[PDB]
RNA sequence: CACCUCGAUGUCGGCUCGUCGCAUCCUGGGGCUGAAGAAGGUCCCAAGGGUUGGGCUGUUCGCCCAUUAAAGCGGCACGCG
RNA sequence: UGCGAAUGCCGGCAUGAGUAACGAUAAAGAGGGUGAGAAUCCCUCUCGCCGUAAGCCCAAGGGUUCCUACGCAAUGGUCGUCAGCGUAGGGUUAGGCGGGACCUAAGGUGAAGCCGAAAGGCGUAGCCGAAGGGCAGCCGGUUAAUAUUCCGGCCCUUCCCGCAGGUGCGAUGGGGGGACGCUCUAGGCUAGGGGGACCGGAGCCAUGGACGAGCCCGGCCAGAAGCGCAGGGUGGGAGGUAGGCAAAUCCGCCUCCCAACAAGCUCUGCGUGGUGGGGAAGCCCGUACGGGUGACAACCCCCCGAAGCCAGGGAGCCAAGAAAAGCCUCUAAGCACAACCUGCGGGAACCCGUACCGCAAACCGACACAGGUGGGCGGGUGCAAGAGCACUCAGGCGCGCGGGAGAACCCUCGCCAAGGAACUCUGCAAGUUGGCCCCGUAACUUCGGGAGAAGGGGUGCUCCCUGGGGUGAUGAGCCCCGGGGAGCCGCAGUGAACAGGCUCUGGCGACUGUUUACCAAAAACACAGCUCUCUGCGAACUCGUAAGAGGAGGUAUAGGGAGCGACGCUUGCCCGGUGCCGGAAGGUCAAGGGGAGGGGUGCAAGCCCCGAACCGAAGCCCCGGUGAACGGCGGCCGUAACUAUAACGGUCCUAAGGUAGCGAAAUUCCUUGUCGGGUAAGUUCCGACCUGCACGAAAAGCGUAACGACCGGAGCGCUGUCUCGGCGAGGGACCCGGUGAAAUUGAACUGGCCGUGAAGAUGCGGCCUACCCGUGGCAGGACGAAAAGACCCCGUGGAGCUUUACUGC
RNA sequence: GGCGAGCUAGCCCUGGCCAGGGUGAAGCUGGGGUGAGACCCAGUGGAGGCCCGAACCGGUGGGGGAUGCAAACCCCUCGGA
RNA sequence: CGUGGUUCGUGGAGCCAUGGGGGAAUCUGGGCGGACCACCGCCUAAGGCUAAGUACUCCGGGUGACCGAUAGCGCACCAGU
RNA sequence: GCGGGGGGAACCUGGGGAACUGAAACAUCUCAGUACCCAGAGGAGAGGAAAGAGAAAUCGACUCCCUGAGUAGCGGCGAGC
RNA sequence: CGCGGGGUGGAGCAGCCCGGUAGCUCGUCGGGCUCAUAACCCGAAGGUCGUCGGUUCAAAUCCGGCCCCCGCAACCA
RNA sequence: CCGAGGGUAGGGCCCGUGACUGGGGCGAAGUCGUAACAAGGUAGCUGUACCGGAAGGUGCGGCUGGACACC
RNA sequence: GUGGGAGAGGGUGGUGGAAUUCCCGGAGUAGCGGUGAAAUGCGCAGAUACCGGGAGGAACGCCGAUGGCGAAGGCAGCCACCUGGUCCACCCGUGACGCUGAGGCGCGAAAGCGUGGGGAGCAAACCGGAUUAGAUACCCGGGUAGUCCACGCCCUAAACG
């Protein structure tokens, strides 16, 4: 857990790096499974559509398997546990017995010697994947399909998990990491357990630079702008928000709920407060 | 100190070049105008 | 007040450099004194010269330290970019 | 159709004025030559200046500027016989260097598709795209001028055709590889450099000494196969096989068998290599330039040693480090006479670039402009090191006006008696200090720091002894790092150049960072960190009419918005208003449904027109919540057995009346508050108190080590800051020869005073003073120049900004 | 309606650059310690928006320039490195 | 219903056009004559083509109470230089 | 196999479509369906043979000129059209 | 100088604004309860409405002036 | 050479003193309230934590040195 | 040593039901709550009381004692794992090997503290209702931290027999 540092410099005093002892690999990854990728936070027309992104470290994109249901029944050996820098989480390398190699996001409690399967068959054990309809109520669970065959969208972030509260008809009831309560179709795969590298949330960036490395450029407050620039800017000598606090674009950033109202998705949501 | 003309022969031709101008209706009408005005050179030099 | 100047008359203070006025701070000459002497007071003559260094403050001013014969007040576009 | 005005327009020519300047203070002097003519061109000598450059090479960019002949009108800040200038001729040679008949990257374009009033926008595959990947040439000689291009020598690549030997061949398809970070870094090499008593070499003994194991010059370069050293990559066999969108013998995966090692296989580097080639000083002529001998040159030992090579080397770390082709391998059709593989041999091998400048007089800066411009190499000695600094190689240059004088004054610099901040807004500026080694080093602290704290001692040369290291042998020599002893000289030994002044104490900001290109670098921005808030994923949000995209190939430990801003200890009360959040009732509510009743017109059947009740969203009202949401957090009167003061009470109002902390403050008007400290003297500063005009808790409150080209206050050290100036140097200023601007300018024959006048007169009145004209100087005046005042108002002038202004989108 | 990111700001792809010195993190090894530890010390090690300081990037203070060498320069000084 | 055109700006607002919803008939059928109804008239929508009379002046020519090199085109001249 | 593509001073039709300005402020209105941009057309282009006018039992496709007429109207019944 | 509010029994507030009427809480006084005091119960007293003029029939109330009080403002300069 | 000591520089400890500040002792009859001693009228005490003019109050846990009627 | 024994002794992982609160659905009507008595609060927007469903946290009723365990603080539903102390019977082994214990080290209720979680009920602070002269209290309605878990600190006590 979380290497610390003596203060031989300012900012070496609070910095905190991950315990990598979990990582069995280093400089990989399985060259058959990864392309590359790029961006700027700019979009097809050239324009910043997400503010304060850029620079930071080059990355190769580990391709990872969010469909477990196309290998139904083939088993797999956990071959390695290694460092994906596109995600909070860790990715286990697994060899199937096909000889097919695949990345999965690596559950908490997953040692690398072990066997993993997916399908209705499927022992309920860390790493396996099943239709939600075959997973016993109360199981914590991660990498959950939202809709059948469409891939896992739910609880992939380091430390996350979700939980089966019960069943209704074709649907089972999940408590997402958000606490929202949600019905997901029985047929959606999910892998059993929690995501792990749960210690993630406690790293301490420690210096401005550690943010730059991650591609996070400085973030300048409305308060520090002029009125051309932002609903709060001017007066100066500071200024209170002078108005209900606002985005650059004028909408209100305290309390104001932006989920669209008529989304047919609401029939399947019961919660989150 | 550094100044505003930093000649680069490629940039001249991909920016003000003839195929630039033709690629775009703004630029075809630049050629239309330059021609109808009787410009000797419709479009910049670069070697 | 709103007369010249808004097709521009640069504004405080400092410094430099002065020059002039006298309603005189000192020195010179005087009357009165509730002037014994000394030392003051107040007023008259008198512009020749003189009129310190320093702490504080942008300061002018002022307060203060140490001296002084005395540490004068004013004008000169609040003299002088 | 008549011009005097428009800071009018166009042109011409004046004034200023022979004035300022002539563009780095690196610096010149003479002799000879040339010529009509020479400070300025040529050659010689002497002097001086660059030398991590002011030398050499490359890429941009520039485009004949290159070389040579003939020229000097202009261009050249003077001159010019000279030139980057005029005229004219000449000059750029590649299968291997660069780029294309190769690959892909961002991006671009784009069959398919998608979207858009039109123009067009997007987009998979593909295509295009390079300073990245792939790819075969090294050394010398040659021209006035080009050379990895021509030539000499020694190598190599592809394609085509043949022959031989080998083999299931075969691709746009599968697989391997290519293929990768940042720090640090091993071993062996080379580049490069130093030294030699050894090798080779014209020549020299001057001026006192020196004929020497003297002095000065040089002592290498390239080189296939083979080989040797140093490294890189690298298992072999079988069986199974369901994966690698067909196929596979390949790759993947499982099991068994032997290798563990580079053993082998293989690739590269270096070295050596047949051979080829250079080869100094000097002296002689003879050169923009270089050319003979020296020479038959010598051609070797030692050491220093990369950042370069071996190269996919190794280690550690986290922020986790391109693609695709060449290349190999696998099979599909298809063909197995073919095809491919290997070696040899003959043939074939296109296009463009190539001159010259290239830190600049040839590029960007209107200029031969003190500016700007990416990669490489950049020698020697000494100073700890080093690309630093001084001198210096090669090489390059004295900056395209000069000569004199030796005033003021200005700039840049040197020194100063006594004093030592008295200077001044401020020690601004300058001075001090200054490198290295050693002693030594406080508060406080987040235990790292603070620290180079502070403060000191050492620092040269000679002789003696002496310890370990690298290289060699375990040897010497050569280098490296030391240690001890005894002496020498001077004012002084980091003897010159480069190289912190320090201390105390406040405010602000945690810290390194960021900023107003070109008056603000900061207490501003950012920043790790904390909190609120939105967002279940075709996410929220952003751009776009849309398609599409960003978000994100992310998924609540994530992503968006907002505030606060390391850390410590903390962040109180008010929900009445506003905002947001929740509320299936109620009220009002638009189109629409409704059609009671009324109307126009028809002979009428009808056609047409109104139209009440009632049903009918969101929003608003209403109900509640909500503070790290916008925000807000009282007044008057009385009271104690001196006095004062008021723990205490009364009352009025509020949604609630400011808690902790802090406080004359980056906030205190009165104000230089009062007291204390510092000083001889303190409107600042520091410590207090509290009467807080008008602090106060995430537009955070109070602190806080460390940090700061921030802002304040004090001391020591030290000084030309000052008392208070003096002297000296140089570049100007002055004089002479050459060249020769500028703003401004109604015209001028252009005095002072006291008046006067639109109120500040050279110009009017009176009086005074005053021969004509210049030079060098100073700035009082011409309400001096400059800029149609920026402040101020005016205009029903403009623009940016805000909002519960209006009205729209 | 068009022309501009050859200046400048941001990002994207691909390369390159950062003399020399200093200080001495974790880790590792050994020793000591303990019931086993934590931990202590030594060596090694070579971390860091670490320190001094060229190249490079700057632009702090002051002087100079002000019809400039220059429509932002020069000199001394200074920040990062 | 929402708009455009017409002189028509919502007006008593017809006509012509039509983005949206509903949605006929073939002469006894349909549009129109300024809301609407009656009468009286006009005309035959939802397919298409059609000279001439009209616009213009790169070009050629003819003519000026048009200019004469600061005029006349920007260009009398190798100027869109 | 035939055709398309692109250009042309101005002129033509179509799709789109401003602001200054005017209203002595300014929103409706004006400038103006102008400027402009886009597509197509030609030597012209558009229009064109009545589901028309509109009070006459009248006219007879369309274009262009004069006139009707600054009339009928329109209009913050304002400017104006 | 300026603009807005205020001055009412002893204290703090209503009442003015809309003419005629002065009210609420505390205090003070008389009486109870208590051994006693407060607390508590029953009772009373108490103001010309800053002041000076006017209007009216009548003025705390409407108007003017003066005297104070609280507040706001004083900017470009 | 050592060397009294003088000088310069930086530490340590100790006494004294200082605007102001903190509580404390003590001083016949001042002000506020009633915490405690009787079940002291809320049993008290208590470590600690928050709050409040003040005594104190409340929370959590603890101690007894506290407890003939009522469901 | 052997053979036995009782036990909420400690650490870990599980797990059970009762109840409270919250939500959904049913049915149902005008009050419910609360107190000394009341008010605040909740309720026709359909509460309270009743039934069904779900969520979640915390504490373990009867057994239970005047009891057992532990050195102390302390320990109480049930299951398992791991683990301490201790008692009895035997009279087997070693042979004074003992007792205490300044320092040291370790444990240490509650509250508090840091970092994550969790958060039902309760409840400092706080708000409101009442009481009172006042009532920053006692009672009533609310209510955050906390109470719970992991890890790490704090090191106190009427830590008492
Ligand atoms: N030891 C002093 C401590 O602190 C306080 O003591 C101080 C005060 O509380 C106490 O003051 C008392 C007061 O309570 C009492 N109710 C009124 C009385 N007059 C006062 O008394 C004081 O005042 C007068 C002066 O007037 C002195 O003469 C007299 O000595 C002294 N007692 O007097 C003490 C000082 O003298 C507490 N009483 C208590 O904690 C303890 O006694
Ligand atoms: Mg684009
Ligand atoms: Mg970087
Ligand atoms: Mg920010
Ligand atoms: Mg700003
Ligand atoms: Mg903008
Ligand atoms: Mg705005
Ligand atoms: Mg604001
Ligand atoms: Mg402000
Ligand atoms: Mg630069
Ligand atoms: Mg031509
Ligand atoms: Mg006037
Ligand atoms: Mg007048
Ligand atoms: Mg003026
Ligand atoms: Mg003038
Ligand atoms: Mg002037
Ligand atoms: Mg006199
Ligand atoms: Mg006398
Ligand atoms: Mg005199
Ligand atoms: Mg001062
Ligand atoms: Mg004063
Ligand atoms: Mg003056
Ligand atoms: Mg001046
Ligand atoms: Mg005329
Ligand atoms: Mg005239
Ligand atoms: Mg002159
Ligand atoms: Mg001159
Ligand atoms: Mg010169
Ligand atoms: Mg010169
Ligand atoms: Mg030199
Ligand atoms: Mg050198
Ligand atoms: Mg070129
Ligand atoms: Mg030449
Ligand atoms: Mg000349
Ligand atoms: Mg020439
Ligand atoms: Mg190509
Ligand atoms: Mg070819
Ligand atoms: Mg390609
Ligand atoms: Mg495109
Ligand atoms: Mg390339
Ligand atoms: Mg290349
Ligand atoms: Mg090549
Ligand atoms: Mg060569
Ligand atoms: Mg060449
Ligand atoms: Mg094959
Ligand atoms: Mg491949
Ligand atoms: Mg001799
Ligand atoms: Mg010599
Ligand atoms: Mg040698
Ligand atoms: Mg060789
Ligand atoms: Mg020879
Ligand atoms: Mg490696
Ligand atoms: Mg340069
Ligand atoms: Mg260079
Ligand atoms: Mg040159
Ligand atoms: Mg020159
Ligand atoms: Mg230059
Ligand atoms: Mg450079
Ligand atoms: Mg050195
Ligand atoms: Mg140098
Ligand atoms: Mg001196
Ligand atoms: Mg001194
Ligand atoms: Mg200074
Ligand atoms: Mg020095
Ligand atoms: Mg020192
Ligand atoms: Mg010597
Ligand atoms: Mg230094
Ligand atoms: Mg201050
Ligand atoms: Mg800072
Ligand atoms: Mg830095
Ligand atoms: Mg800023
Ligand atoms: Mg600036
Ligand atoms: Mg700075
Ligand atoms: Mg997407
Ligand atoms: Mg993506
Ligand atoms: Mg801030
Ligand atoms: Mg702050
Ligand atoms: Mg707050
Ligand atoms: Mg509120
Ligand atoms: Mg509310
Ligand atoms: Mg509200
Ligand atoms: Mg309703
Ligand atoms: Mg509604
Ligand atoms: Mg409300
Ligand atoms: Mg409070
Ligand atoms: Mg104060
Ligand atoms: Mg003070
Ligand atoms: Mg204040
Ligand atoms: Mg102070
Ligand atoms: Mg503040
Ligand atoms: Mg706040
Ligand atoms: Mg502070
Ligand atoms: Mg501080
Ligand atoms: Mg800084
Ligand atoms: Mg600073
Ligand atoms: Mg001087
Ligand atoms: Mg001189
Ligand atoms: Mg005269
Ligand atoms: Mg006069
Ligand atoms: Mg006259
Ligand atoms: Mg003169
Ligand atoms: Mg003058
Ligand atoms: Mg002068
Ligand atoms: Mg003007
Ligand atoms: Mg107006
Ligand atoms: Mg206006
Ligand atoms: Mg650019
Ligand atoms: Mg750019
Ligand atoms: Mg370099
Ligand atoms: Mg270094
Ligand atoms: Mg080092
Ligand atoms: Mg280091
Ligand atoms: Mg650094
Ligand atoms: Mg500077
Ligand atoms: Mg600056
Ligand atoms: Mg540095
Ligand atoms: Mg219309
Ligand atoms: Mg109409
Ligand atoms: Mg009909
Ligand atoms: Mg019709
Ligand atoms: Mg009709
Ligand atoms: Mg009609
Ligand atoms: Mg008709
Ligand atoms: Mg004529
Ligand atoms: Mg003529
Ligand atoms: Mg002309
Ligand atoms: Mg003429
Ligand atoms: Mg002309
Ligand atoms: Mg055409
Ligand atoms: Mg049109
Ligand atoms: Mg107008
Ligand atoms: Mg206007
Ligand atoms: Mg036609
Ligand atoms: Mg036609
Ligand atoms: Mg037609
Ligand atoms: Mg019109
Ligand atoms: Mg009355
Ligand atoms: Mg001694
Ligand atoms: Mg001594
Ligand atoms: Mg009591
Ligand atoms: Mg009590
Ligand atoms: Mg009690
Ligand atoms: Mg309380
Ligand atoms: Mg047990
Ligand atoms: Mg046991
Ligand atoms: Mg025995
Ligand atoms: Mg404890
Ligand atoms: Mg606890
Ligand atoms: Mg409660
Ligand atoms: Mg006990």
């Amino acid at each position: 857990a979380v290497k610390k540092f003596k203060p031989y410099t300012p900012s070496r005093r609070f910095m905190t790096v991950a315990d990598f002892s979990e990582i069995t690999k280093t400089e990989p990854e399985k060259s058959l499974v990864k392309p590359l990728k790029k961006t700027g936070g700019r979009n097809n027309q050239g324009r910043i559509t997400v503010r304060f992104r850029g620079g930071g470290h080059k990355r190769l994109y580990r391709i990872i398997d969010f469909k477990r249901w196309d290998k139904v029944g083939i088993p797999a050996k956990v071959a390695a546990i290694e460092y994906d820098p596109n995600r909070s989480a860790r990715i286990a390398l697994l060899h199937y017995v096909d000889g097919e190699k695949r990345y999965i996001i690596a559950p908490d409690g997953l040692q690398v010697g072990q066997q993993v399967v997916a399908g209705p068959d499927a022992p309920i054990q860390v790493g396996n994947a099943l239709p939600l309809r075959f997973i016993p109520v109360g199981t914590v669970v991660h990498a959950v399909e939202l809709e059948p065959k469409k891939g896992a969208k739910l609880a992939r972030a380091a430390g996350t998990s979700a939980q089966i509260q019960g069943r209704e008809g074709d649907y089972v009831i999940l408590r997402l990491p958000s606490g929202e309560l949600r019905k997901v179709h029985g047929e959606c795969y999910a892998t059993v357990g929690a995501v792990g590298n749960a210690d993630h949330k406690n790293i301490v960036l420690g210096k401005a630079g550690r943010s730059r490395w991650l591609g996070r450029r400085p973030h300048v407050r409305g308060a520090a702008m002029n009125p051309v620039d932002h609903p709060h800017g001017g007066g100066e000598g500071r200024a209170p928000r002078g108005r209900p606090p606002a985005s650059p674009w004028g909408w209100q950033t305290k309390g104001l709920k932006t989920r669209k109202r008529r989304k047919p998705s609401s029939r399947f949501i019961i919660a989150r407060r | 100190m550094k100044r505003t003309w930093q000649p680069n022969r490629r940039k001249r031709a991909k920016t003000h070049g003839f195929r630039a101008r033709m690629r775009t209706p703004g630029g075809r009408k630049v050629l239309k105008r330059r021609r109808q005005k009787g410009r000797w050179r419709l479009t910049p030099a670069v070697r």
